[PDB]
This record gives structure tokens, C-alpha cells and sequence, in this order.
């Protein structure tokens, strides 16, 4: 696909507002270590007794990415824009890209 | 011009309106004079008008909030900018155009 010396992607932050639809773009860069070193552990409330607290599950080695707030998408401009113009918002599509790793 | 707005060569023209003169009885024997005589009138009427408005969009790279024009009137015993109890038209605040901002 590409080598050591080029760059897969572009930086891309900006907002358009066409008609009944606004884009949002928007770039980050983002770290990832090795969690667990690489295994899956079972993981529970230990010996706690209160049954309110109690868990059972597993943490994993992978990571992931989470953008599940508006501000992530929307600059406070652009927020103002969109809640002083308009009176209905809903999310219609979405693209997500990984490059330059 | 000085007072604000858009200073024109040639601005939108002057409308005129008169009453047509509606005379009085005349005299049945010819008099040489000046006919001063008329039957008291007035009109009324609608009128419309339609203006065009070319505008210029805000296009700005701001991050932050900017300021707005909005209502912060609070509680009062009429709108404001609408009609009071007796139906006098408020308007008690001069409102310019100059909220957005923009680089020198």
C-alpha cells in the first residue's frame, strides 16, 4: 500500500454547511500501549460481599476508540451555529479512517 | 453618508400622491376669477413594497463562541418589540448590525 518515507492520510478538520446538512471532520492523534501484556484476564469484584458492587468479566489487550460526544465533532462555533439556526439535529453517516501509524 | 446607510447617485425615486381636486358648484353666470371652491376630500389605500437584499455570507475559521443578538429583555408587562397593552408599537432598543467579528 505505501512505505517507510510517505504519509497514508491527510490532516482533515473542518465543518461544511450545505443546505439541510452539516459535515463535520476531524482529525486526532492517538496513543496506544499493550494492555494486560497481551492476554485476557478474568477480572471480578474480588471478595467484596456487597452484591451492589459485584462484576464478573474480562479485561483485554485491545484498545478502542470512543468519539461518542458532540464536542468531539463540533467546535463551539459550529455548536452556536447549529443551536441558534436550526431546530432539529439528527446523525445520518459516518467515516473513520486510521493512517500514519 | 454621515447619518449611516448607503450613499446613492441615483437613489430610489421620490413617489408622488395628490387628491385630484374635486370642484364645487359653480356659478350658473360666467365670473372671471380664481376658482377657489372644492368638495372636502380624502383617499385611502394600501401600498406594498418589496426589496431585494444581496447578503454576504459569515465565513470564519473561529474557534470560540461569538456574540449574538438576543433577547435579555427578562419580564415585562408587554413584548418587547411588539404592541403594549393599549397597542402601542414598542421598540425601545436601538439595534445595530455589528455582532460577528471578523480579522483586520
Amino acid at each position: 500500500a505505501d512505505g517507510v518515507g510517505n504519509a497514508s492520510g491527510n490532516w482533515h478538520c473542518d465543518s461544511q454547511w450545505m443546505g439541510n446538512t452539516v459535515i463535520t471532520k476531524t482529525t486526532r492523534t492517538w496513543v496506544l500501549p499493550s494492555y494486560n501484556n497481551h492476554i485476557y484476564k478474568a477480572i471480578t469484584s474480588g471478595t467484596s460481599q456487597d452484591a451492589n458492587v459485584q462484576y464478573a468479566g474480562y479485561s483485554t489487550p485491545w484498545g478502542y476508540f470512543d468519539f461518542n460526544r458532540f464536542h468531539c465533532h463540533f467546535s463551539p462555533r459550529d455548536w452556536q451555529r447549529l443551536i441558534n439556526n436550526h431546530w432539529g439535529i439528527r446523525p445520518k453517516s459516518l467515516k473513520f479512517k486510521i493512517f500514519n501509524v | 453618508p454621515n447619518l449611516g446607510g448607503f450613499g446613492l447617485h441615483n437613489p430610489p425615486p421620490q413617489v408622488f400622491i395628490k387628491n385630484t381636486p374635486v370642484p364645487a358648484d359653480p356659478p350658473v353666470e360666467y365670473v372671471h376669477q380664481k376658482w377657489n371652491s372644492y368638495i372636502t376630500q380624502y383617499s385611502t389605500g394600501q401600498c406594498t413594497v418589496e426589496m431585494v437584499w444581496e447578503l454576504r455570507k459569515e465565513n470564519s475559521k473561529r474557534w470560540n463562541p461569538e456574540i449574538q443578538f438576543t433577547s435579555n429583555f427578562s419580564n415585562r408587562t408587554s413584548i418587547m418589540f411588539a404592541p403594549n397593552e393599549t397597542g402601542g408599537y414598542v421598540e425601545d432598543r436601538l439595534i445595530g448590525t455589528r455582532y460577528l467579528t471578523q480579522n483586520l
